[PDB]
RNA sequence: UUCAUCUAGACAGCCGGACGGUGGCCAUGGAAGUCGGAAUCCGCUAAGGAGUGUGUAACAACUCACCGGCCGAAUGAACUA
């Protein structure tokens, strides 16, 4: 059980994001820079990997 | 800039020449469909839409090549265009209130009206099957052919289309989204 | 109920009271602990999820005449024996399924309501049609999708609709058109429903009884406006056919407020321990508890008070004597593709109008395991006969034609015995149409196979499976002496198992496959204890490819005798595949004649009639793909030494020069003949190790690789699995040859090409790309040429190559041909 | 006539077996040329063309889908050129 | 420290089009704007790239550029320390 707004509000707050390449954290897919201070607020990011 | 001020140039030609014409408006469109439309008339109706650079052709309106300019500018406002013509406007008025059809369920579009639809034999072999059973609507198999079991209403008037229902409503030719392409303004000589 | 032999084989006699169906679903729906409660309520008694190694339960109930006008067949009686044999879902044991289905004509399915009808449910559906097999839709496990998870009547009823559509598809498509409408309806009184871990079952039809009159309209018009779209109206106290009412509210639909309703009520006031409500509802049911009954409370409360309402095998077995088919109906149209050849000869058509009295005819598909004298009694099913304790009649093996003899063994049976649950007991007759259990044929028949006593009989269907042996295997002994053992018990694996198909290799190892690796890893279980009764030794298939030259060897390579007298030189050049490929083909034969044959090889595959009439050797033992010519003509000793010529050369071609293994489409030409004066010196004790040594150096100087053996693997799957494969194979180097489909059914068969060496475990990646959906029936095709040069450790084979000589306890590497030549 | 990637409609009507074929910019390319350019590269990728053709080629954009929307003659010196790299008739349309 | 277009009507923003040839040259077991090389065109207007990506086995579908609504003055891009 799914269905397409429900599937996709659950993937808005779990898939739909964008993985740091330094420290991994979770960040606004729509996101340019790092808000943790550890990775020196680094630039290099990946959209959360999707599944196959 | 560049073309900003060809742009003023060139639909000032058109404006100077004719004897009437339409500043016809339309939100809801598609490309293709719109080419179809100048191709409808490729001589007597000849389209051609604006933006800012029709806030200045009311500034060109401030040029005024004719004093009827007056009944132009209070329709700058919306997505509207151009319609330029030289014959009875009755019978070019019945051509663009005949150019005037639309698009489908684009998933996730508007969902205004009733969605109700009746029950008869599809007529296509059982296919987008697994969508009706995380869906859940009564269907049996006639001859092969998918037949309509339940007169299904699928979404109450007044909400945001679902991807899987939208797709199969494709199947179903329901096309009622958007019905765009019409006039904003009519003027004469 | 069963009584004794005789009152059991009374029922049996007549043919249009036996519903001879079996079980199949998927690997955890509920169906093997289920079919054991049906039994411990309707079973057999006479005067006394892994299927692991199952039988076929027999089983009898009671109906009425009255049940009787319902069912459009031949049937007068009114005392049913139903004989279900087990037959395990799952996919990578799908063996016994496939054997079911041909032996049987009917058949039950257990869908489920939560976990549903699956992918391989789906696909196995798709094989009890694809046989013309009758429909038992049984949607169990209904107590979890009302107690973990509990839904509403309208919406558990969609849950229930999915399973009902869902079911539905496999039928419109994986069916056959000549069994008529078999698209099960749950109206239609077709569907079941049920839970079978608490013994309780009830049907469409069975409240349909208990409601006719108590409605006043006939059952059959109302049960069938008891499905779909159909309400009544608590109001106007009518049936209207409208979801809302003169107003525009809510309606509980007809079928969610009669039968769902009381369910609904009874669910949760016996799941909460209320029996302050209980008693009421328990007395609109006709339900009584007594003593140690009611001691049960909650969960076991409702297991009871239920089964006492809806009963286990009466329910199921309602709608499979009044739906569920016997041989009568089944067979009328089933023995079409039942045999082959004439559908218009009298045998199959003794099989049409089921004579016990006519044509012997019967089909062992399974062979039912217990190791005494013998080893154990075989499994089948008659078509057209009765059996007897020491009848002689004929064999038809999987070969034999009608009009030949061998595969044909015609011996008298020791003794019958019918199969009643897991055991047997000494019976003596059987008539046709029913499933026996006929022993002491073991040490004769070759596994599945025919049986019938005239002998104009042709042939009938060989099973059908649609899986073939994938699974790749070798084995040994971790103790050298017991080796023999383990051999004989392939032997037994053969005899112990269907689809488990054992082989020997070109690497002197005794080949295992099958339908899985958990297949496999259960074949080698109750081996290595039993079959076997020894530690063993598994590991991948060792594979041997073929040391083949191609870029026409430039130099002309030296090798004179021992004494350094009688020196030859060879060119190694490329032989075409065509022309190597016929040689093991029967058409370029090592025994045939020269003129025809050069006629043969310049005509048809091109080349000059000197060397194609010149030939001499056919490497190795002359019928392999290795040709030698005479590049000479005035040799004052030609054939004179012709034979240790054509010696030498197969011991070399056959043991190879690169590692170890024979070659493959390589010409050697002996440009040059250099002989010695008398001819002692010129015999084979020396011409052995020089035309040897001729094709050591001439080899490695031929410019060779290796064209390894090549798999035409025909992966039919479903159509979204597609997405799967392309990408499976567009690892593995998978040179897919071709992919058609049938318009309608989505299943596309598509065939492929796939290297040796890229398939230990490949079935698996498959069916994990897309669910068990994907079908690997890999069949080697031919030996596809690589390109690496392996005499450098870098190329692909070249890794395989030096270690295969680091196998063997070898030179190490590849000792250049500088280390066995002759020169300055 | 007409080969690689395949644009043929087909409507049927229980058991009525008819074809309609589209003739894409593939089958115009090959349609007025001579028979190396129809058969005989089977074993050879098509890479060549240049010499002139003409107003003819405006009736095979008749059978290419004519649901552009505009002129003929102007549209054919588009297609036929930068997608169609062989025939190119005027060495003017890239 | 440098170039745009720039109230005339901006960019960030939300609102409507993302086209024909075209399932383009080939190339394909399969490739249709999105495995791929080579071409990078004009019919039309407000505009649409053989096309920015996702995803289909490929179709389809969504989306970006381009361009129409409104928000309505800057404020975007490129670099130094
Ligand atoms: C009907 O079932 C068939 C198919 O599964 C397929 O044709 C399979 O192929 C087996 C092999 C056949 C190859 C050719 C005939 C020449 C080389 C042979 C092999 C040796 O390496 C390659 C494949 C895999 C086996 C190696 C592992 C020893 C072969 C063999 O039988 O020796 O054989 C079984 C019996
Ligand atoms: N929740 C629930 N589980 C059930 C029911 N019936 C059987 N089971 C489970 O099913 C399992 C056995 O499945 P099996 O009979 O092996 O499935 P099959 O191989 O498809 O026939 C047991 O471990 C039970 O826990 C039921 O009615 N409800
Ligand atoms: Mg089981």
């Amino acid at each position: 059980i799914i269905e397409p707004s429900l599937k996709a509000l659950a993937s808005k707050y779990n898939c739909d994001k964008s993985v740091c390449r330094k420290c991994y954290a979770r960040l606004p897919p729509r996101a340019t820079n790092c808000r943790k201070r550890k990775c020196g607020h680094t630039n290099q990011l990946r959209p959360k990997k999707k599944l196959k | 800039r560049e073309k900003k001020a060809e742009y003023f140039a060139k639909l000032r030609e058109y404006l100077e020449e004719y004897k009437s014409l339409f500043v016809v408006g339309v939100d809801n469109v598609s490309s293709q469909q719109m080419h179809e439309v100048r191709k409808e008339l490729r001589g007597r109706a000849v389209v051609l839409m604006g933006k800012n650079t029709m806030v200045r052709r009311a500034i060109r309106g401030f040029l005024s090549d004719l004093p009827d300019f007056e009944k132009l500018l209070p329709f700058v406002k919306g997505n509207v265009g151009f319609v330029f013509t030289n014959e009875p406007l009755t019978e070019i008025k019945n051509v663009i209130v005949s150019n005037r059809v639309a698009a489908p369920a684009r998933a996730g579009a508007v969902a205004p009206e009733d969605i109700w639809v009746r029950a008869v034999n599809t007529g296509m072999e059982p296919g987008k099957t697994s969508f009706f059973q995380a869906l859940g609507v009564p269907t049996k198999i006639a001859r092969g052919t998918i037949e309509i079991v339940s007169d299904v209403k699928v979404v109450d008037a007044g909400n945001k289309v679902g991807q899987s229902e939208a797709s199969l409503l494709n199947l179903l030719n329901i096309s009622p989204f958007t019905f765009g392409l019409t006039v904003v303004q009519v003027y004469d000589n | 109920v069963a009584f004794t032999v005789d009152q059991m084989r009374s029922l049996m006699d007549k043919v249009t009271n036996v519903r001879n169906m079996s079980v199949i679903a998927h690997v955890d729906h509920g169906k093997s602990t289920l079919t054991d409660s049906l039994v411990q309520r309707a079973g057999i008694i006479s005067a006394a999820g892994i299927t692991i190694k199952s039988t076929a339960i027999s089983l009898y109930s009671e109906m009425s005449d009255e049940d009787v006008k319902e069912i459009k067949q031949k049937t007068d009686g009114n005392s049913f024996l139903i004989n279900l044999i087990d037959s395990p879902g799952h996919v990578d044991f799908s063996s016994e399924v496939t054997a079911a289905l041909r032996v049987t004509d009917g058949a039950l399915v257990v869908v489920d309501t939560i976990e549903g009808v699956c992918v391989q449910t789906e696909t196995v559906l798709r094989q009890a049609l694809g046989e013309r097999i009758k429909p038992v839709v049984v949607i169990n496990k209904v107590d979890r999708a009302l107690l973990e998870l509990q839904v509403s009547k309208e919406d558990l009823y969609q849950t229930f609709a999915r399973t009902v559509e869902s079911v539905n598809v496999i039928v419109s498509t994986y069916a056959d058109e000549v069994l008529g409408d078999v698209q099960v309806y749950p109206a239609r009184g077709t569907v079941a429903f049920g839970s079978g871990l608490h013994g309780w079952a009830f049907t469409i039809r069975q409240f349909a009884t208990r409601y006719a009159k108590k409605f006043g309209v006939d059952k059959a018009k109302m049960m069938d406006r008891l499905w779909g779209d159909s309400f009544f109206n608590p109001k106007t106290k009518k049936w209207t056919n409208k979801d809302t009412d003169a107003e525009g509210k809510p309606l509980e639909r007809a079928f969610n407020m009669f039968i769902l309703d009381p369910i609904f009520r009874l669910f949760t006031a016996i799941m909460n321990f209320k029996k302050d409500e209980i008693p009421v509802l328990l007395e609109k049911l006709e339900i009584v508890l007594k003593g140690d009954e009611k001691d049960l409370e909650g969960k076991a409360l409702l297991k009871v008070v239920m089964r006492k309402f809806l009963p286990a095998a009466d329910a199921l077995l309602e709608m499979i004597v009044l739906h569920l088919p016997s041989p009568v109906t089944a067979q009328a149209y089933r023995a079409e593709q039942l045999y082959e050849g004439p559908a218009d000869d009298a045998n199959c058509i003794a099989i049409k109008n089921c004579d016990p009295k006519a044509d012997l005819m019967l089909y062992v598909s399974k062979m039912v395991p217990t190791s005494d004298k013998g080893r154990f009694y075989a499994f089948g099913r008659v078509f057209a006969g009765t059996v007897k304790s020491g009848q002689k009649v004929r064999i038809q093996g999987p070969n034999y034609v009608p009009g030949k003899k061998d595969d044909l063994f015609i011996k008298a049976i020791q003794r019958v015995v019918l199969m009643m649950g897991r055991f047997v007991e000494p019976i003596d007759d059987c008539p046709a149409g029913n499933i026996i259990g006929l022993v002491g044929i073991d040490q004769f028949l070759l596994k599945t196979g025919t049986l019938t006593t005239s002998e104009t009989a042709h042939n009938m269907k060989v099973m059908k499976f649609s899986v073939s042996p994938v699974v790749q295997v070798a084995v040994e002994v971790k103790n050298a002496n017991d080796l023999p053992k383990l051999v004989e018990g392939l032997k037994r694996l053969s005899k112990s198992d269907p689809c488990v198909l054992t082989y020997m290799s070109e690497s002197g190892e005794h080949i295992v496959a099958g339908t899985g690796e958990l297949h496999l890893e259960i074949c080698l279980q109750d081996l290595e204890h039993d079959h076997a009764g020894v530690p063993l030794k598994i590991s991948p298939p060792v594979v041997a490819y073929r040391e083949t030259v191609e870029s026409e060897s430039s130099q002309t390579a030296l090798s004179k005798s021992p004494n350094k007298h009688n020196r030859i030189y060879l060119k190694a050049e490329p032989i075409d595949e065509e022309v190597s490929l016929a040689i093991e083909n029967g058409i370029i034969n090592p025994r045939d004649d020269f003129k025809a044959r050069a006629r043969i090889m310049a005509d048809d595959y091109g080349w000059d009639v000197t060397d194609a009439r010149k030939i001499w050797c056919f490497g190795p033992d002359g019928n392999g793909p290795n040709l030698v010519i005479d590049q000479t003509k005035a040799v004052q000793y030609l054939h004179e030494i012709k034979d240790s010529v054509v010696a030498a050369f197969q011991w070399a071609t056959k043991e190879g020069p690169i590692f170890g293994e024979e070659m493959r489409s390589v010409r050697v030409n002996i440009l040059d003949v250099t002989l010695h004066a008398d001819a002692i010196h010129r015999g084979g004790g020396q011409i052995i190790p020089t035309m040897r040594r001729a094709t050591y150096a001439g080899f490695l100087l031929a410019d060779p690789k290796i064209q390894e053996p090549v798999f035409l693997v025909e992966i039919q799957c479903p159509e979204q699995a597609v997405g799967g494969i392309y990408s499976v194979l567009n690892k593995k180097r998978g040179q897919v040859v071709s992919e058609e489909q049938r318009p309608g059914t989505p299943l596309f068969t598509v065939k492929a090409y796939l290297p040796v060496n890229e398939s230990f475990g490949f079935t698996g990646e498959l069916r994990q790309a897309t669910g068990g959906q994907a079908f690997p029936q890999m069949v080697f095709d031919h030996w596809s040429t690589l390109g690496s040069d392996p005499l450098d450790p870098t190329s692909k084979a070249g890794e395989i190559v030096l270690a295969a000589r680091k196998r063997h306890g070898m030179k190490e590497e590849v000792p250049g041909w500088q280390e066995y030549y002759d020169k300055l | 006539k007409g080969i690689k990637v395949t644009v043929q409609l087909k409507i049927q009507n229980r058991q009525a077996a008819a074809s309609v074929v589209p003739s894409a910019s593939s089958l115009v390319i090959t349609a007025l040329k001579e028979p190396p350019r129809d058969r005989k590269k089977d074993k050879n990728v098509k890479h060549s063309g240049n010499i002139q053709l003409d107003e003819i080629i405006e009736i095979a954009r008749q059978m290419r889908d004519k649901s552009f929307g505009r002129t003929l003659a102007s549209v054919t010196k588009e297609i036929l050129g930068t997608a169609q790299s062989v025939g190119c008739r005027v060495d003017f349309k890239n």
